[PDB]
């Protein structure tokens, strides 16, 4: 029955260390639209702004969350989704190269 | 501009 | 060229969570310009691109209207489902509702759109003669009898051939340093060792609107599309999208393969190679 989400944890620019820049969690192609995303700064849920919830031609479910972030050495980004296609929350490392 | 439905399913 | 004006409904029952939440968003091709939330208390249709902001309040008293119409219907729709379907009041359920306006560049109607969808499946839909329904199955084949025998197209067809075309237009004209300004893709080659075996190449195309585009590796002037690594396009956050597409060539060997790009924002094809 439920479609099970499509995800990328990307930065809106290319990352420097120390540089101020947007961390961007891109989950799609679920359903249904009750979904749990949350992005992390090592393992510890930050403050996001989410978007209007929207669907595709195929009905399928897409949200961007975000938030301001600077890039460390030091520091790990993630972000976490539960939806009911999944048998526990998923959580998606950042890295610059996605 | 948007719609509404006259009628329900 | 073409455009759309696209309105994407979505309302779903929370059982014993009270009434069920209704929610819609507009959008001109890739830009969403409005919102309402059921939920949202004293409840109004809110602009959410800059070019809309410009319209006399009116504007939005009378989409605010509509939009409260449209959740009180799904309301009845998501209670007339269950029995239709006869399932229990146990479960949560979903009705989509997809609607609009396709124009040509010439600027009259190309394809108007009515679309229903129950729990993520396609249920009725007003075809292309904009008279008749297709319904998925036998609940939805009610629904085509019904709502054929009241004649609802012809009321849709009134909002299409109208309201549809007409703000459109409008919209284009009021947002055309957005909606109209198609932004090219600016794009460049990152180099990711994997091994001595490969070096990942990977073509970025950043700053890109409208969202399409074809992101595409040649070895030889000959398509990797098969043997190659892409992404689902993605917002960047700002209005733009993203994409890349990557793959792993033996080291030494970069200069075998060009990345092509193609965007109606690009007045020509951009040919480029690592470096």
């Amino acid at each position: 029955e439920p479609r099970t989400p499509k995800i990328q944890v990307y930065s809106r620019h290319p990352a420097e260390n120390g540089k101020p820049n947007y961390l961007n969690c891109y989950v799609y192609g679920f359903h249904p639209p009750q979904i749990e995303i949350d992005l992390l700064k090592n393992g510890q849920k930050m403050k996001t702004e989410q978007s209007d919830l929207s669907f595709s031609k195929d009905w399928s479910f897409y949200l961007l969350v975000h938030t301001d972030f600077t890039p460390s050495t030091v520091d790990e980004y993630s972000c976490r989704v539960n939806h009911s296609s999944l048998a526990a929350p998923h959580m998606v490392k950042w890295d610059r190269n996605n | 501009f948007p719609q509404s439905a006259p009628h329900g399913v | 060229g073409p455009h759309s004006l696209r309105y994407f409904y979505t309302s779903v029952s929370r059982p014993g969570r009270g009434e069920p939440r209704f929610l819609a968003v507009g959008y001109v091709d890739d830009t969403q310009f409005v919102r309402f939330d059921s939920d949202a208390p004293n409840p109004k249709a809110e602009p959410r691109a800059p070019w809309v902001e410009q319209e006399d309040p009116e504007y939005f008293h009378r989409s605010t209207r509509i939009f409260k119409g449209a959740a009180q219907i799904d309301r009845g729709n998501l209670q007339t489902l269950r029995g239709y379907y006869n399932q229990s009041e146990d479960g949560s359920h979903t009705i989509q509702r997809m609607f609009g306006c396709d124009l040509g560049p010439d600027g009259r109607l190309l394809r108007g759109y009515n679309q229903y969808a129950y729990d993520g499946a396609d249920y009725i839909a007003l075809n292309e003669d904009l008279t008749s329904w297709t319904a998925a199955d036998m609940a939805a084949q009610i629904t085509k009898r019904k709502w054929e025998a009241a004649g609802d197209a012809e009321h849709y067809r009134s909002y299409l051939e109208g309201l549809c075309v007409k703000w459109l237009q409008i919209y284009l004209d009021k947002g055309k340093e957005t909606l109209q300004r198609a932004d090219p893709p600016k794009a460049h080659v990152t180099h990711h060792p994997v091994s001595a075996r490969e070096v990942t190449l990977r073509c970025w195309a950043l700053g890109f609107y409208p969202a399409d585009i074809s992101l595409t590796w040649q070895r030889d002037g000959e398509d990797q599309t098969q043997d190659m690594e892409l992404v689902e396009t993605r917002p960047a956050g700002d209005g733009t999208f993203q994409k890349w597409a990557a793959v792993g060539v033996p080291p030494g060997e970069e200069q075998r393969y060009t990345c092509h790009v193609q965007h109606e924002g690009l007045p020509e094809p951009l040919t480029l190679k690592w470096e």
